[PDB]
C-alpha cells in the first residue's frame, strides 16, 4: 500500500 | 471486517482537532500537524479497530450483550439505526445517569414504563381526562427518549460500545466498576486508559462514524451466523 | 420465476433440527450446520421453476387446484392466497376420505349448502328452541374445514401441500387416484409420492408466504393467457 506520507501530500 | 486503510483516509478518520484540546496521552497515534490540527495515524489506528472487530465477533458468539452509546444527535440517529439492524440495544443522548449500578432501580422505571405503553391502549380511551391523557403521553415521551432502547435487555449487559469516550466519560468509570469489557472511538483529546479496546479514530463528521457502526454491526451479525447458520445456499 | 434473493430473505433454506430428518431428502439438503440442516437452494429454484410451468400447464385447460395447509400458523395465510387466484383451499384438517370417499362429502356439501341458505335467509330464526343454535353451530363446524370446496370441485387436477408429513392423509388419497401432487418438503419429511418436489421450509411465515405468492400468481396469470 502507498506511504500515508505521499497520500497526505 | 478489514475496512480498507484507503477507505477510512477519504472518511475524514485523518482529521483531529487542534493542540488546544489535545490529550496528551494520546501521542502513540500521532503523525504529525496539518494547520496545527493533529493528524491521527492510520497505520497506528486499523490493527486495534480491526482487531476489536474480532474481539467483539467472538463476544456475540457466546451470546454476550453488547450496546452502544448515543452522542450528537447525528451519531444519536446513526447508533439507533445500527443496533435495530441486529440486536445489542442502544443508548440515546443522556445515559441516564448511574444506570449501571443503580440498574436495579432503572429496572423498576423500564417495568413502569412498559407498563405505561401497554395502558397506553388501554387507560387512555376509559376514563380520558383533558388533564391525565396529557400526563400520560408526555411522560412516556421523556422515558422513552432515554430509556427506550434498553427497555429490552431484562438485565445486565456485558459489553459497551461507545463513541468519542469524553463525552460520555460519566459511563466509562461505571463500566470500569463491574469487569463490563467497553470499547471506544477515542479522539485526540480522551482520557484512554480506562478503555480495554482503544480505537484512535474520529467523533466528527458522522461519515466515518458511520463506518465503525457498519464495521462493528456486521461482526455482530457474524455472531449471529454462529447463532443461527452457516453461510450457504 | 423466483430468485435467490428472494428465498434468501424469507429463510427457505432453513430446515429441521439435525435429530428429526429423513435419511431420503439427503440430495436436497446442503451441509448441516450448528445441529440444523441448511437446504440447497441452488436445487430449489430449478425444482420450482420447473413446478410453476407445470401450474401455469393446468391451469390453461382450467384444472382445479386445491390448497392444502392445515398448519394453524399458514392456515390463514393459504385461505387468504387461496381467494386471489380463486382455487380451493383446506386450512383445516385433511378430513380422511376427503377425495377417496367422494360420494359421503358430496352428500354432506349438500347438506351443507341448503343448511347455509336456510339460516342466511332467516328460516332458523323463526325455529328458534334451541334447534336454531344447533344449526348455526354444524354450519360453524362444516365450514371450518369443508369450506373452501363448497362450490365443486371433484377430483381436481393437482393439490399443493405446505408441509409433506403433517398431511401424508392428503398425499396419500391423491395417489391412489393418480392426481398429481406438490409440496414444499422440508428435511423432515418423505419424498415420497409428492411427485413434482420442492425442498423448501414450512414453518417459518415468511417463506410460506413467498410459496404462496408465486403459485397463486401463476396460476391466475394461466387462467389469463386461455382467457
Ligand atoms: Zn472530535
Amino acid at each position: 500500500t502507498e506511504s500515508f506520507a505521499q497520500l497526505f501530500e | 471486517a478489514t475496512v480498507s486503510m484507503r477507505d477510512m483516509l477519504k472518511a475524514g478518520v485523518h482529521f483531529g482537532h487542534q493542540t488546544r484540546y489535545w490529550n496528551p496521552k494520546m501521542k502513540p497515534f500521532i503523525f504529525g500537524a496539518r494547520n496545527k490540527v493533529h493528524i491521527i495515524n492510520l497505520e497506528k489506528t486499523v490493527p486495534m479497530f480491526n482487531e476489536a472487530l474480532a474481539e467483539l465477533n467472538k463476544i456475540a458468539s457466546r451470546k454476550g450483550k453488547i450496546l452502544f452509546v448515543g452522542t450528537k444527535r447525528a451519531a444519536s440517529e446513526a447508533v439507533k439505526d445500527a443496533a435495530l439492524s441486529c440486536d445489542q440495544f442502544f443508548v440515546n443522548h443522556r445515559w441516564l445517569g448511574g444506570m449501571l449500578t443503580n440498574w436495579k432501580t432503572v429496572r423498576q422505571s423500564i417495568k413502569r414504563l412498559k407498563d405505561l405503553e401497554t395502558q397506553s391502549q388501554d387507560g387512555t380511551f376509559d376514563k380520558l381526562t383533558k388533564k391525565e391523557a396529557l400526563m400520560r403521553t408526555r411522560e412516556l415521551e421523556k422515558l422513552e427518549n432515554s430509556l427506550g432502547g434498553i427497555k429490552d435487555m431484562g438485565g445486565l449487559p456485558d459489553a459497551l460500545f461507545v463513541i468519542d469516550a469524553d463525552h460520555e466519560h460519566i459511563a466509562i468509570k461505571e463500566a470500569n466498576n463491574l469487569g463490563i469489557p467497553v470499547f471506544a472511538i477515542v479522539d485526540t483529546n480522551s482520557d484512554p486508559d480506562g478503555v480495554d479496546f482503544v480505537i484512535p479514530g474520529n467523533d466528527d463528521a458522522i461519515r466515518a462514524v458511520t463506518l465503525y457502526l457498519g464495521a462493528v454491526a456486521a461482526t455482530v451479525r457474524e455472531g449471529r451466523s454462529q447463532d443461527l447458520a452457516s453461510q450457504a445456499e
